[PDB]
């Protein structure tokens, strides 16, 4: 069929900055016997549906603001955003109606920000939990920009490996910030043979690295 | 019928102006085949609209076509000193178009242009011929208006004089000439013939004489 | 055993113009109960032949023609009414001893991005013969230079669209069309509906 | 309103066979050509097949991958669209969308939208194509210690995701229900961790709602500050 | 390119005949139907005729009613208007015009997009007159120099320089009415002063009409 390709993948800039999209067919989409483009742009929210943006290339849904705006005709297209807002943040797919339905590869959507310090948190294991004889230690980290952190799990000051598993989430929409989960996962038994259990958290934000730590007493 | 359309139009550089255009029920009322043309001095026609409102390529969004019953109107939005010219509706009528009588757009709020005068003396071959002729030649000038004097010495001679009225160059100026004819022995008579060049209170004499050949 | 002419008028997709569709009605009583058919029409006209009750009248084929077209150019639709859609877009004969309807369609055929399923051929070389229609989409060679069937400079495509929004108004509207042709050959006649 | 809901995703054998369907409402549902599209996790979208009005034939079509291994059904008087999908693979593992894109392009519908659009998406169902087993998921409490913070801890379970709601949903002070992390096992853990303010501790019962309906499983599980 | 040209016109006796052409160029004329638009001094645009490609469709206009007769050579690609029973009314410019696309009213409806020049018809009992031409010489840091092409009647004539190569600084004047119902036109150039000892100006005079053509040479007047 028709291989919409879309660039760049990945894309940000600060807030009020100029967002720019691409798109590439296989095809040309300008059908001639009305001179109309048949494509569209999609936004995508994490964990929702797609919204309608553009259709035609051009004309936006009811209610997009004039932030938005789709040109280019045949095989050429692009999406450019005026200025990019906090919940502009999103994935977007350039999909060709001409023929069926194809969408682009996808072209993420970013905020770049001021430097934003992690609010951090332990939590120790839970009595509910230990009864079923597993450990699993979490540290957080609210609020905290840019996305590249690095989060160490030490053990009686024992630098800890193999045991550690992350999400960070998406970019809040309103905040533009991320959020990150590492949570350590121990065995009752060996969760017993130590006593501080620490969470070492090096970040632009930190001047020198903040841990959070805990005492089974 | 010949369709009814205002002779004359006007509008300041920059600003808009309408052209009305009204006929029967039977071409701009019958149909919305309502076509504009625009036509330069010396140039053919130009289409300007087609159908009503519809724009050919490469013609800008300032001019604008409509209708309303037996009346099509043109309007210029953005005038620039290039719309001074002529325009002319057309519509279909079974077998048959029609036109306006036609609208003479003038653009105002166009600069001065001072006159630029070049006079010639007469050429010894033409006075090999018992005749003798002065060609004033003004150019470059904006508004059109000018008056042409000439003077044989001092005293000014109104016989032999003929004048064009200016008329639109180019330079969107405008271009008059005078000729003053002469026999040859008026010519060698008089120490000098000049011609005056009056545009908007300013004035330009220029002088020839037998001696310069 | 009626005329099957709820089909063609409460159709849900009528043809564009140019390629205007036609829909056979033979061996049945057409029984024209236009007068209470539960639809307030623009506006009714019978060309040559007349609508008060001549349905007596029995004739061989029934041939049904369909389109839309904007309200300006309903007109045009009429024999000897010269234009676009009649010298293009299908065309009546002089002799039309027929009815024509049609009806506004904007909460029909208007689509908010505008509507260009519907299109009106543009241009054509000679003018239409009476009833005849035309599916032709080449390019035409206007230019010195080929097309390579392709549409540019002085290379051009044969049909254009409607392009309707519920904003225009009135004139620019989408109006669909039917034509009641009434035929009577030499075999016996297959429709009454006295 | 109008609104699309999908129902019948879960977890089906590789090879085997299930049927996705669309209950529509709100819009003239037999006039619209519907459509699925999918999603794999991190992928982008992929149309997978559309059914036309039956007005306009009812002509099916589908891609490239899934051609002559799924089929589109519907029926107008019920307002429901079907997806029979047999031979399944670990490649279809995907969120399925019913949605009316790419239709009111070719559809025969007018200018009276529902609510001034046409362009409609459903939440979609999950359908996980896997040989594992289902597995219902621990809750465990991310007790709190200005503005602290407090979560649940949902652990091992299969297949992802479960739907966590802080006080019936109404808490939303740091909701952050990150995506349960794959286990070497297969199973699922996710921290929906909610930062609230320290004060705020002493009333304000936090009882996050997970809910995972492949096994279902529904906990209520209240967050209490520990006593140490 | 696409390229309507109209030749056939000048002077003639009231009452008597004319027949014009339109060599076409660039489009298949064969097909495409062509119209006769006049433009009367003062007046405005006028339809004369209408003729389709099969030339199996023509109308008239009122004015001009049985007494003009519209004609073509598709083989020839040309395009005729034969005018009998002239009168002073007719005397106009005469343009040739086509529509867009390629339809008979087609014209009409999406507007004329291709105009030829025109030629010139000038229904007078007067007299043909062929001009005087005379050197405006310069005097040996540009100069101005042309020539004067005097006493003609009808319009219009041509001046070129150096045979058409002499292109930029040229301003051919328009011309009055001479007293005597005749006209007097100057072309005048400007060139470079240094130039005047190297190259030598000639300007193309040419009044049709007369059927008298002039090469005028313009050169620097000894004193």
């Amino acid at each position: 069929d028709i291989v919409m390709t879309q660039s760049p993948d990945s894309l940000a800039v600060s807030l009020g900055e100029r967002a720019t999209i691409n798109c590439k067919s296989s095809q040309s989409v300008l059908y001639s016997s009305n001179n109309k483009n048949y494509l569209a742009w999609y936004q995508q929210k994490p964990g929702q549906p797609p919204k309608l943006l553009m259709y035609w290339a051009s004309t936006r849904e009811s209610g997009v603001p004039d932030r938005f705006s789709g040109s280019g005709s045949g095989a050429e297209f692009t999406l450019t955003i005026s200025s990019l807002q906090a919940e502009d943040v999103a994935i977007y797919y350039c999909q060709q109606y001409y023929s069926t339905l194809t969408f682009g590869g996808g072209t993420k959507v970013e905020i770049k920000r001021t430097v934003a310090a992690p609010s951090v948190f332990i939590f120790p294991p839970s009595d509910e939990q230990l009864k079923s004889g597993t450990a699993s230690v979490v540290c957080l980290l609210n609020n905290f920009y840019p996305r590249e952190a690095k989060v160490q799990w030490k053990v009686d000051n024992a630098l800890q490996s193999g045991n550690s598993q992350e999400s960070v989430t998406e970019q809040d929409s309103k905040d533009s910030t991320y959020s990150l989960s590492s949570t350590l996962t121990l065995s009752k038994a060996d969760y017993e043979k130590h006593k501080v259990y620490a969470c070492e958290v090096t970040h632009q934000g930190l001047s020198s690295p903040v841990t959070k730590s805990f005492n089974r007493g | 019928s010949v369709v009814t359309q205002p002779p004359s139009a006007s509008g300041s550089l920059g600003q808009s102006v309408t052209i009305s255009c009204t006929g029967t029920s039977s071409d701009v009322g019958g149909y919305n085949y309502v076509s504009w043309y625009q036509q330069h001095p010396g140039k053919a026609p130009k289409l300007m609209i087609f159908e009503v409102s519809k724009r050919p390529s490469g013609v800008p969004d300032r001019f604008s076509g409509s209708k309303s019953g037996n009346t099509a109107s043109l309007t210029v939005s953005g005038l620039q000193a290039e719309d001074e010219a002529d325009y002319y509706c057309s519509s279909y009528a079974g077998n048959k178009g029609v036109f306006g009588g036609g609208t003479k757009l003038t653009v105002l709020g166009q600069p001065k242009a001072a006159p630029s005068v070049t006079l010639f003396p007469p050429s010894s071959e033409e006075l090999q011929a018992n005749k003798a002729t002065l060609v004033c030649l003004i150019s470059d000038f904006y508004p059109g208006a000018v008056t042409v004097a000439w003077k044989a010495d001092s005293s000014p001679v109104k016989a032999g004089v003929e004048t064009t009225t200016p008329s639109k160059q180019s330079n969107n100026k405008y271009a008059a000439s005078s000729y003053l004819s002469l026999t040859p022995e008026q010519w060698k008579s008089h120490r000098s013939y000049s011609c005056q060049v009056t545009h908007e209170g300013s004035t330009v004499e220029k002088t020839v004489a037998p001696t310069e050949c | 055993n009626l005329c099957p002419f709820d089909e063609v008028f409460n159709a849900t997709r009528f043809a564009s113009v140019y390629a205007w569709n036609r829909k056979r009605i033979s061996n049945c009583v057409a029984d024209y109960s236009v007068l209470y058919n539960f639809a307030p029409f623009f506006a009714f006209k019978c060309y040559g032949v007349s609508p008060t009750k001549l349905n007596d009248l029995c004739f061989t084929n029934v041939y049904a023609d369909s389109f839309v077209i904007r309200g300006n150019e309903v007109s045009q639709i009429a024999p000897g009414q010269t234009g676009n859609i009649a010298d293009y877009n299908y065309k009546l004969p002089d002799d039309f001893t027929g009815c024509v309807i049609a009806w506004n369609s904007n909460k029909l055929d208007s689509k908010v991005g505008g509507n260009y399923n519907y299109l009106y051929r543009l241009f054509r070389k000679s003018n239409l013969k009476p009833f005849e229609r035309d599916i032709s989409t080449e390019i035409y060679q206007a230019g010195n230079k080929p097309c390579n069937g392709v549409a540019g400079f002085n290379c051009y495509f044969p049909l254009r669209s409607y392009g309707f929004r519920p904003t225009y108004g009135v004139g620019h509207q989408p109006y669909r069309v039917v034509v009641l042709s009434f035929e009577l050959l030499h075999a016996p006649a297959t429709v009454c509906g006295p | 309103e109008v609104q699309l809901v999908e129902s019948g995703g879960g977890l089906v054998k590789p090879g085997g066979s299930l049927r996705l369907s669309c209950a529509a409402s709100g819009f003239t549902f037999r006039d619209v050509w519907m459509s699925w599209v999918r999603q794999a996790p991190g992928k982008g979208l992929e149309w997978v097949g559309r059914i036309k009005s039956k007005i306009d034939g009812g002509t099916t079509d589908y891609a490239a991958p899934v051609k002559g291994r799924f089929t589109i059904s519907r029926d107008d008087s019920k307002n429901t669209l079907y997806l029979q999908m047999n031979s399944l693979k670990t490649e279809d593992t995907a969120v399925y969308y019913c949605t009316t894109a790419g239709s009111y392009y070719y559809d025969t519908v007018g200018p009276g939208l529902p609510e001034g659009k046409f362009d409609y998406w459903g939440q979609g169902t999950l359908v996980t194509v896997s040989s594992a087993s289902t597995k219902g998921p621990s809750v465990f409490p991310l007790a709190p210690s200005g503005t602290a913070a407090l979560g649940c801890l949902v652990k091992d379970y299969f297949p992802e995701p479960v739907t966590v709601s802080w006080n019936s949903g109404a808490l939303t002070s740091g909701v952050h229900t990150f995506p349960a992390v794959l286990q070497s096992s297969g199973l699922y853990s996710l921290s929906s961790v909610v930062t609230v303010p320290s004060s705020s501790l002493g009333t304000q019962t936090y009882i996050c709602n997970v809910n995972h309906k492949p096994s279902n499983t529904k906990v209520d599980k209240r967050v209490e500050p520990k006593s140490c």
